[PDB]
DNA sequence: TGCCCGGCCCAGCCACATATATATAGGTGTGTGCCACTCCCGGCCACGGTATTAGC
DNA sequence: GCTAATACCGTGGCCGGGAGTGGCACACACCTATATATATGTGGCTGGGCCGGGCA
């Protein structure tokens, strides 16, 4: 918590499952332990940066990078499901994005990759193709 | 209960090249009297020198404190050593000056997915090691 | 050239984590302290070797 | 000038005592399990449909 509390004030970005990969803190306690840290800071006185991370994980160009920031901005913008934790709404921006281009990876080895479930990139492929129609840059 | 057989027997013991030996591990012997030779099956004929004439104080023994079985074969006669279409033998001795190792291989990945795969990548077990 | 059987894939659906409160209650685990057993450390006893001094 | 005697020091093994370590007991703290709405997610099974292969 302690670390995860030090990547959120220097505007890092590290999902739970990766410090829960490095840790077994048993994910509940790492909660609570984290939500009463937070407190004690608090006693004491952001999906966006999750792109260019994914996207290097899978070596993706810089147009498809800062397209799936104004795609991540926009979904952002126009609500519905609003989210359900950021990071499926980042896999299926980046599906999105790279879908719009001509890079194969597909849906299983972007689902293996990034650790996503693939009736989740395709649950979210499917509204995002409904909105589709905002998400043009250019 | 070891026992000496005869000793009597005469062998003659040889310091042949490598590839004719580790071939062995048949020909016919020509002794022509002071100069022997050797006809192999197909090949070559090989001239054998009378290394050393005289040799005693070496013998040859088998075996079948822990005293095991121990049997004696022969006194050693005579001490030799085999001496050899020769250009494709030197051509070969020639060659095997020629070893070399593989290079390090470089990765020309696009860095970010192995990099993905150094430090933290969502992907944990896998494999069972030191898993108790 | 035609017919039948088996396997795989897709779409879907159910269950469990996440967060909220609350009582129940009854269990388990962990820590500490003391006492007993084993190990370590210290103490005791035995044996062997080398050097120096004094007298006629 | 030459000979003889006596004392002191150092190692190794065994035994005892302490200490540590392990076990037991007690107390405290954790930690399970059940209901309620909410959403949203993810992963694993269930049924139906489609595709492929072989023989006369």
């Amino acid at each position: 918590a302690s670390i995860l509390i030090g990547c959120r004030r220097a505007e890092v970005a590290r999902t739970f499952k990766e410090i829960q990969s490095l840790i077994h803190v048993k994910t509940k306690e790492f909660g609570k332990t984290l939500n009463i840290m937070k407190n004690i800071l608090r006693g004491k006185s952001q999906n966006l940066t999750y792109i260019p991370r994914f996207c290097s994980h899978l070596g993706l160009p810089m147009q498809v990078t800062t397209s799936a920031e104004y795609t991540a901005k926009k979904c952002k913008e126009i609500k519905e499901i609003a989210g359900k934790s950021p990071i499926t709404i980042a896999v299926v921006s980046i599906y999105l994005n790279i879908l719009l281009f001509q890079i194969p990876i597909t849906a299983a080895k972007v689902g293996q990759t990034l650790q996503v479930t693939e009736g989740t990139i395709k649950s979210g492929y499917k509204i995002l193709y409904e909105h589709r129609d905002k998400l043009v840059d250019p | 209960d070891l026992d000496l057989e005869r000793s009597n027997r005469q062998v003659w013991l040889v310091r042949l090249p490598m590839f004719l030996a580790e071939k062995w591990r048949l020909g016919k012997i020509r002794i022509n009297k002071s100069k022997i030779t050797l006809l192999l099956n197909e090949p070559h004929e090989y001239d054998l020198e009378l290394t050393k004439k005289v040799v005693e104080n070496e013998y040859v023994f088998t075996e079948q404190t822990i005293p095991k079985k121990t049997a004696i074969v022969g006194t050693v006669c005579h001490e030799c050593q085999v001496m050899p279409y020769h250009k494709i033998v030197e051509q070969r001795r020639n060659i095997v000056k020629l070893n070399n190792k593989e290079r390090i291989t470089t990765l020309d990945e696009t860095v970010g997915v192995t990099m993905s795969h150094t430090g933290m990548s969502m992907r944990s077990d896998n494999s069972n090691f030191l898993k108790v």
